[PDB]
């Protein structure tokens, strides 16, 4: 870190930051590992490190990701969440998980295909 | 004979139809033995289910061992010599009683049974049966009353009120577990009368287990993915403190 | 410190340069908070790579811990229990001979307590559960029928495989007990510190000759990859003594 965190300590001291002047680019196997991997660096440098986030969804829209990610800062998604309702004392850390992204701002792009015009815009 | 009496009794409260909704139950109702004269089954509307509770016998030295709590001591009694076996399978019962006390000691380890049926058949005489030869001596089979005990051991296991009643379900030699499936919070399965099940196979104890009915199907009861390949697995933890006989 | 502690702790296991590739993970150890205001970090040995695993938070019972088991009845020690025969003449004499041989990894061989029940198996056991206590180590009571019934069917999972293995004093109930599919759980445990080792800890109520009528048939030469780490780790032993049920 020199240097804004990127997130880990694995990942601070080799990057040194962060630093303002970067265009990164992350490519994985068969949706074996490019998503999270983003949707996991800036949301942690979104609710960890300073940053406020103009995210922008593709393929996978926002109202849908939210219920792929509400299960980072509060131990969830293995109880399970795509097989429904949740347990009195499993309403827990999700009111942490509701008050670690909600007093924050994270501006995202719902619209999946559309070229650089209407986002740079 | 009787459910006629019974259903112009409660006519007023008694819904109609469902006949082929409990097609399945009256099905097999009358495809059994069914009959009966410590205790009798009787019905009992319980908000939107109806019951079947035991009242003891009008017609009414192991009873200071046979005390059971949350049902009465009119209804425990009930020998092996007192036997006049009609039906099949309560015959195939005959090396499950006599050498199911002769090496039942503290800590002996391996498999008892899982009674089942419907409602009412001859069960509180087999679980009468089967343990008192136990008890006739210094072993081990303790009765207990599921669907009555629990009632309360929701709100109950607080300051030492029946905090101190409860942690006997885990400690005597041995220790039986009535009609589940009665009602039913969650935790009771991991809280109260699950937690007969981790504390019993991690010592070892030859524990009794009995049910309305059966363990191979008690898999797949309660979705009023998840308790499927999910609810089987309480049905194993029963699995292993017993070994399953019929009750045709 | 935390790395010199760890370095000889499984000294049998870690290579000088092991020590120098793991730098980061025993220098991030040693980093932070050694103690807790609910876990601990500990060093573990996985493979060639030294990891960091958290366990649980006189010194007698935070240092000692057990795995699918109650805690009422290990109340054991040794010396002052009332010996009765062969059955204990020489039991208080590998685990008392040794409370400063249990080398981090310098061969402390282990001992097998079969036999039959009330007796010996888990007690001598829960005998050091009790007296390996004091020194600050941690001392895990594993039991085997109560772990593989969520590990015959199927939360998470790769998980309790190794802070069941990055921890110094151990101690296994019943082997054998309830090719096969017991396989990620006690079968790799005996083939891995061939090149680590530590003091290793198993105990049933079949002996060596006796393990095997349980463990469960293949109709074959493929089995015996995990047996020939007892017969050099111990010796045939069991426990015929006294009733404590």
């Amino acid at each position: 870190i020199t240097g804004i965190p990127t997130g880990f300590t694995e990942l601070d001291r080799m990057t040194s930051g962060f630093q303002r002047s970067d265009l990164i680019i992350v490519a994985a196997r068969p949706s074996v590992g490019k998503t999270a991997f983003a949707l996991n660096i800036a949301q942690n440098v979104a609710t960890k490190t300073n940053e406020n986030v103009a995210i922008f969804s593709l393929e996978m829209s926002a109202q849908q990701l939210v219920m792929r990610m509400l299960c980072a800062e509060g131990n969830i998604n293995a109880q399970n969440l795509r097989t429904g309702k949740l347990t009195p004392e499993d309403w827990g850390k999700l009111t942490m998980a509701m008050g670690s992204l909600s007093n924050a701002g994270i501006y995202i792009d719902d619209t999946p295909s559309i070229r650089v015009s209407d986002i740079r815009a | 004979q009787d459910v006629q009496a019974f259903l112009k009794e409660n006519e007023e409260v008694i819904d109609q139809k469902m006949i082929e909704k409990s097609l399945n139950k009256l099905y097999e109702y009358i495809e059994q033995s069914k009959n009966c004269s410590g205790y009798h089954p009787k019905l009992v509307v319980n908000g939107r289910s109806i019951d079947i509770e035991y009242y003891e016998c009008p017609v009414k030295k192991q009873q200071s061992l046979m005390k059971s709590m949350y049902i009465q001591q009119d209804l425990l009694g009930a020998t092996f010599q007192q036997v006049d076996i009609s039906d099949p399978s309560r015959l195939a019962m005959f090396q499950h009683v006599t050498d199911f006390l002769k090496s039942y000691n503290e800590t002996g380890k391996g498999k008892g049974l899982y009674l089942y049926g419907k409602f009412g058949v001859g069960k509180t005489f087999m679980l009468a049966a089967i343990a008192n030869e136990l008890a006739e001596k210094e072993y081990s089979s303790m009765i207990v009353y599921v669907p009555e005990f629990v009632r309360e051991l929701k709100n109950s296991l607080q300051d030492q009120t029946l905090e101190e009643k409860l942690n006997m379900v885990k400690t005597t030699p041995v220790l039986m577990l009535d009609d589940i499936g009665a009602e039913s919070t969650s935790w009771v399965r991991d809280e109260v009368i699950g937690t007969v099940l981790q504390h019993r196979m991690s010592q070892q104890l030859p524990t009794f287990f009995s049910s309305n009915f059966s363990p191979d199907e008690l898999k797949h009861h309660f979705t009023y993915e998840k308790e499927e390949v999910k609810a089987a697995r309480l049905m194993e933890r029963i699995l292993y403190l017993a070994a399953p006989i019929r009750l045709d």
